[PDB]
């Protein structure tokens, strides 16, 4: 048998895909990358999975179909081209390991100069003061 | 004439280059790569079945004794039992040998060494395209009728096989056999044959014959399963659902077709016909650029229009240079005066690229949209590049806050000399 | 779909029924004339 074709809602950075059979289907993921961390489950009745695609996504088959593959965009929520507020939800939404440390680093820098320069200033107005 | 680039392996992208000498108009190539599978070289230990054991009709002398030792068999349990059957013996001797077909359900213990590279390069250059087949390796030439082509070593070596695997009815697997003629019982491996239909079979099965006990002449007979049979069930996926870069198995000599890794270096060597002097390309002066939609990230997110001004009606050859954006269709049947498309392909927020159309390079300035589409049925044409996918308003923003980080250290520094040299 | 409420009506007897199924016809490929189909499960019987 053909099983009946599921239902895919395409997410950010992940699809949902409803099913509905009654017999025991068989489904199968991979992903593409290097890791391919693969997953096979026995499904029977009305259900609703999740998987997070990458750039490299996805080939998930289920119930002697032909497989199908997918790839992930790169979209988000905001803006490159706007205010700062718009562009930190742009990419620590994308890539939070790097946004945070250029931020603290940034921070630690103006730190780090408005230190020293009122350090320097006092040195100066004691120093050139006998 | 001699022109080398480097192809990336991921099968039915094509892959535009330029290739240009001078005194001669620039030629396109597109270099898509159709097929690669890499075969290793393999040689099988064992076969492997069901025993359906010859279960004999009994021996049994009413009075006499049996001795019955081995014939040149399998597996046995040649065993004598002696009082039975109200002195009398049975000698049964239950012993194995291949089910009633194996040449329909078997499986070969395989032992995989290292692997080649094959490809199935189509490359078009100028009006003419040819298909061909080269091995990956840096010396066989794989040639049309007139280009000679190579293909220098990989990148980075891969293998989705490990050095043990089993082949099944179609399937491949990767799991450890055991060796030949060192089997355990219980498990895959019971019965060895160096073939199908060669003699010598050698078991260690876990057969154990018991004592008759009834009224009627049988041979009782305990076993585990099989090995294989247990197998049969033990078995997780095959390779063809697990391997690690998208790759399909199909074997009939075990080849893994269509993997996508790593980047062939080409090195071409372009036949001296197809070229043609830049004293019959059409000039081209000074060259514009409208840029349009600029959805980035997707397959073919990008217009353009080229304002051009040539002397004939001829075709011209569009190349982007730089790699942040890769354009499509390579060629363009300019007029005198006109203005004809193109589509650029970026991953990155800023369409910053160099154009050239005949030999005119000029540049487009862009800025990029990120997509409203989440997932998509076609890989990408590009990879990301730090210092290319950060915005401008970004760098400016970096520039403004790090930099006004350090010029009142600037001026720290000043108050330094200045309050030290004049005191 | 499969869930309550696939069909519904405003009375038992009143027309413009209204209905989703994920009904999903299907390429006939047989010797005898078929009209194949898949469809989703009865919604109300799995509240039931
Ligand atoms: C894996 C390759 C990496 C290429 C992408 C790197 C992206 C770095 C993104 C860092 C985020 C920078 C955003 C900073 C915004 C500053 C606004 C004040």
């Amino acid at each position: 048998p053909l099983a009946h074709v599921p239902q895919v809602v395409h997410g950010f950075k992940h699809i949902s895909l409803q099913l509905d059979t009654d017999h025991l289907t068989l489904l199968t993921t991979r992903r593409l990358g290097e890791k391919p961390e693969p997953t096979s489950e026995w499904i029977i009745g009305k259900t609703v999975r999740n998987f997070s695609v990458g750039r490299d996504g996805f080939e998930y088959i289920w119930g002697n179909h032909e497989p199908v593959r997918v790839w992930a965009q790169e979209s988000a929520p905001g803006d490159p081209h706007g205010w700062p507020h718009e562009i930190v939800q742009h990419y620590y939404h994308r890539h939070p390991v790097y946004t945070v440390m250029i931020l603290v680093a940034a921070t630690l820098a103006i730190v780090l100069g408005v230190s020293v320069a009122s350090v320097c200033v006092c040195r100066a107005r004691r120093e050139c003061l006998t | 004439f001699e022109h080398a680039t480097t192809v990336p392996n991921v099968p039915r992208i094509p892959y535009k280059a330029l290739v240009e000498r001078a005194g001669y108009a620039p030629l396109n190539l597109e270099i898509t790569v159709m097929s690669s599978e890499l075969i290793p070289s393999t040689n099988l230990e064992y076969v492997t079945c069901k025993y359906t054991t010859v279960v004999p009709s009994p021996k049994v002398k009413c009075c006499g004794t049996l001795e019955c030792s081995s014939a040149r068999h399998a597996d046995y349990n040649c065993k004598v039992f002696g009082g039975v059957y109200p002195e009398n013996s049975q000698m049964s001797e239950a012993y194995v040998e291949f089910s009633a077909d194996c040449a329909a359900d078997h499986a070969q213990a395989v032992k995989v060494h290292t692997a080649a590279l094959k490809a199935g390069l189509r490359i078009v250059y100028g009006n003419t395209t040819s298909m061909l087949d080269v091995y990956v390796n840096g010396v066989t030439p794989g040639t049309s009728k007139d280009l000679k082509v190579i293909a220098g070593p990989i990148s980075a070596a891969y293998t989705p096989f490990d050095h043990k695997v089993i082949i099944h009815k179609g399937k491949v697997y990767n799991y450890d056999f055991p060796e030949y003629g060192a089997m355990k019982p219980g498990a895959f491996g019971d019965i060895q044959a160096t073939s199908l239909t060669s003699n010598d079979l050698i078991a260690n099965t876990d057969i154990r014959l018991l004592k008759p006990s009834a009224k009627n002449v049988h041979v009782p007979y305990t076993q585990a399963a099989s090995g294989f049979e247990m197998w049969k069930n033990n078995s997780g996926r095959p390779l063809q659902e697990t391997a690690p870069f998208g790759c399909q198995i199909a074997v009939n000599p075990l080849r893994a077709v269509d993997c996508a890794y790593g980047n062939i270096p080409i090195s071409l060597d372009i036949p001296n016909a197809a070229f043609v002097r830049v004293s019959d390309a059409p000039l081209v002066t000074a060259l514009k650029c409208e840029v349009g939609e600029c959805v980035y990230s997707a397959d073919f997110g990008g217009i353009a229009t080229l304002q051009y001004s040539s002397d004939r009606e001829g075709q011209c050859s569009v190349h982007s240079h730089s790699s942040t954006a890769t354009l499509q269709e390579s060629t363009v049947h300019v007029l005198q005066k006109g203005g004809a498309t193109i589509h650029f392909s970026t991953a990155s927020p800023q369409a910053n690229f160099i154009v050239s159309l005949c030999g005119k390079k000029t540049t487009c300035n862009a800025e990029c949209k990120p997509p409203a589409d989440h997932i998509v049925n076609v890989p990408h044409k590009n990879d990301q590049e730090f210092q290319a996918a950060v915005s401008q308003t970004s760098w400016s923003w970096l520039f403004a806050l790090f930099g006004g980080a350090s010029s009142l250290l600037v001026i720290g520094v000043m108050i330094f000399a200045c309050s030290a040299l004049l005191t």
